[PDB]
């Protein structure tokens, strides 16, 4: 890494970090399960699981 | 008398330092498993020249003390004579003969400078005659057969002598064995370790394997 | 193997500096140094394109 | 952008470097002047066969005093240019002083053919050095001919490059044997060109000296004259280490070099790790400092 | 010019002539032509002039 550092090439680092990834999976997850396909349409609703 | 060369041959080609990388080289280079013949201190026969030679030599009494070279060695042209006596290296290009010391066996450059096993490369590339040179301490059992290991040969000696060489012939010392194998052009594949040191080489010409590693 | 194409690339692209691209070296401060500004721009405008 | 108006966001700019401070020249500290007059100011040049390799090591070549010579005027130069003979470090020098026939000094370069360029005196294709010559007939031809310098018309092969052949011994030309008396078909080898002052010029004898280079990754013992500085580390300075240029930080480095090494390589085969020529120690090449300048605007 | 001075004459060359009295640019477009003196400039027992 640092022997192509010195070359000239470089790597830049992503916008969103694995914390904001996992946030954004956790969210989904999260209103998949108490929601169901409702938070996709519109408002979440809540319905149970069964 | 022949036997097996095992790994033997593979000396720096350049002097330039390269650590941990695997470099892929094309030189004049002792083939994997090629068949050295092998002769026992009772023994100097006139041997070819090729275009290169590996000399290896086990020995504790120090039995071998040099090498003439040349096409004709009869005070007809030029003749490279290297003499060591412990004391002091002689390289001469004299035309004579000169086979008189206290051992049995014009002058355009003169240079003056079984638990051993000493390993030698002598190529002539371009009037340049390149000696690579490797000693170890090492005790084998038997002397009949070559050691089986990896060692690498650093760069001694580079003479502009210009004499064109075909055959050569080793000097005894007399008031214990060696072992003579031939050069091809080969590509190599060398590792480089942390240390610089080549600690492993690979063939791109013994067998499909290797190929495919060289690839 | 979207890793390792990235990393084979790079690695690819540092080991393309070591061509010679038919020049008589591959350093630019040796050729600079070996030879006048007149050969010298014919010698690094193949090491260039 | 090439425009006066700029939109918001961010925009990749010019890159930043650190220039240099200083510069260092590191040489190696021979105060020996190399003895160029024993080759080209001396009274006999030797013959073809007569193969004299000057040998020259541990000098500080002064090009100037061989530039501003009396007798020799041609300088052509092949791998090196003659400017820049002054600034550069070689580990070895070899010479060859001769005299020639002006016709064939032609033959003396890389990939000539000629009765001079197969059995006297070749020349290799990658040779780097230099050749000079002189029109010596006003010394080196005498009345009637001079016989002391010999050439072999015919043998049985060329010679390879920088070899040398001083056999008398009678070559049969033809295919019948000769068993070593001279005659039709079998004449002796050495003939000579017997040169005069009344000949053409392209038949006057010539003095020519041969500088072969070898430009290695090797300790180097001719040096051009140049003036040793001082060593700074950890700063970026601009450097030249026998003839080698650059800009870096040179940093003490922990690499166990063999003692035959000089330079160290990377992957991408440019130079990393030097050795000191006045001290032996081993100095580490970083690049200075740089990175990417970004302008968040509105 | 001396004769050996005489192949200072071009763009980057170094040597007495080029360094202290006349120097050629790096951009130099012309022409440059040479003809030997001889009996024009050198003279018996010398010509101190240049
Ligand atoms: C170096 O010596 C060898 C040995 O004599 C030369 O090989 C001979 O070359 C001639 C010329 O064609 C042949 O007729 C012979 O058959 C070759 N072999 C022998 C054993 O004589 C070789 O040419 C020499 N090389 C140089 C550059 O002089
Ligand atoms: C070497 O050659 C001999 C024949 O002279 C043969 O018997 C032997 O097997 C060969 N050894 C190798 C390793 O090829
Ligand atoms: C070895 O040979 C050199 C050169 O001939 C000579 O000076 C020296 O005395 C010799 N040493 C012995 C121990 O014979
Ligand atoms: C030594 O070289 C010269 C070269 O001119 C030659 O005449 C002489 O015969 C050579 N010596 C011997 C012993 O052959
Ligand atoms: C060489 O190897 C030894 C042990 O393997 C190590 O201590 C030393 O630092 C190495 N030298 C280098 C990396 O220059
Ligand atoms: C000259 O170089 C030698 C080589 O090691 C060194 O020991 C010595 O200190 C140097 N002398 C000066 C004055 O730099």
């Amino acid at each position: 890494i640092c022997a192509q550092k010195f070359k000239g090439l470089t790597v830049l680092p992503p916008l969103l970090t694995d914390e904001m990834i996992a946030q954004y999976t956790s969210a989904l997850l999260a209103g998949t399960i108490t929601s169901g396909w409702t938070f996709g349409a519109g408002a979440a609703l809540q319905i149970p699981f069964a | 008398a022949y036997t097996n060369s095992f790994t033997r041959g593979v000396y720096y080609p350049d002097k330039v330092f390269r650590s941990s990388v695997l470099h892929s080289t094309q030189d004049l280079f002792l083939p994997f498993f090629s068949n050295v013949t092998w002769f026992h201190v009772i023994d100097n026969p006139v041997l070819p020249f090729n275009d290169g030679v590996y000399f290896a030599s086990i020995e504790k009494s120090n039995i071998i003390r040099g090498w003439i070279f040349g096409t004709t060695l009869d005070s007809k042209t030029q003749s490279l004579l290297i003499v060591n006596n412990a004391t002091n290296v002689v390289i001469k290009v004299c035309e004579f003969q000169f086979c008189n010391d206290p051992f049995l066996d014009n002058c355009t450059f003169e240079y003056v400078s079984f638990k051993n096993l000493r390993e030698f490369v002598f190529k002539n590339i371009d009037g340049y005659f390149k000696i690579y040179s490797k000693h170890t301490p090492i005790i084998v059992r038997e002397p009949e057969d070559l050691p089986q290991g990896f060692s690498a040969l650093e760069p001694l000696v580079d003479l502009p002598i210009g004499i064109n060489i075909t055959r050569f012939q080793t000097l005894l010392a007399l008031h214990a064995a060696y072992y003579v194998g031939y050069l091809q052009p080969r590509t190599f594949l060398l590792k480089y370790n942390e240390n610089g040191t080549i600690t492993d080489a690979v063939d791109c010409a013994l067998d499909p394997l290797s190929e495919t590693k060289c690839t | 193997d979207v890793v390792n194409h990235n990393a084979q690339a790079l690695n690819t692209l540092v080991k393309q500096l070591s061509s010679k691209f038919g020049a008589i070296s591959s350093v630019l401060n040796d050729i600079f140094s070996r030879l006048d500004k007149v050969e010298a721009e014919v010698q690094i405008d193949r090491l260039i394109t | 952008l090439k425009s006066f108006t700029v939109e918001k966001g961010i925009y990749q700019t010019s890159n930043f470097r650190v220039q240099p401070t200083e510069s260092i020249v590191r040489f190696p500290n021979i105060t020996n002047l190399c003895p160029f007059d024993e080759v080209f100011n001396a009274t006999r040049f030797a013959s073809v066969y007569a193969w004299n390799r000057k040998r020259i090591s541990n000098c500080v070549a002064d090009y100037s005093v061989l530039y501003n010579l009396a007798p020799f005027f041609t300088f052509k130069c092949y791998g090196v240019s003659p400017t820049k003979l002054n600034d550069l470090c070689f580990t070895n020098v070899y010479a060859d002083s001769f005299v020639i026939r002006g016709d064939e000094v032609r033959q003396i370069a890389p990939g000539q053919t000629g009765n001079i360029a197969d059995y006297n005196y070749k020349l290799p294709d990658d040779f780097t050095g230099c050749v000079i010559a002189w029109n010596s007939n006003k010394l080196d031809s005498k009345v009637s001919g001079n016989y002391n310098y010999l050439y072999r018309l015919f043998r049985k092969s060329n010679l390879k490059p920088f070899e040398r052949d001083i056999s008398t011994e009678i070559y049969q030309a033809g295919n019948k044997p000769c068993n070593g008396v001279a005659g039709f078909n079998c004449y002796f080898p050495l003939r000579s060109y017997s040169f005069r002052p009344t000949y053409g010029v392209g038949h006057q004898p010539y003095r020519v000296v041969v500088l072969s280079f070898e430009l290695l990754h090797a300790p180097a013992t001719v040096c051009g004259p140049k003036k040793s500085t001082n060593l700074v580390k950890n700063k970026c300075v601009n450097f030249n280490f026998n003839g080698l240029k650059g800009t870096g930080v040179l940093t003490e480095s922990n690499k166990k070099f063999l003692p035959f090494q000089q330079f160290g390589r990377d992957i991408a085969d440019t130079t990393d790790a030097v050795r000191d020529p006045q001290t032996l120690e081993i100095l580490d090449i970083t690049p200075c400092s740089f990175g990417g300048v970004s302008v968040i605007t509105p």
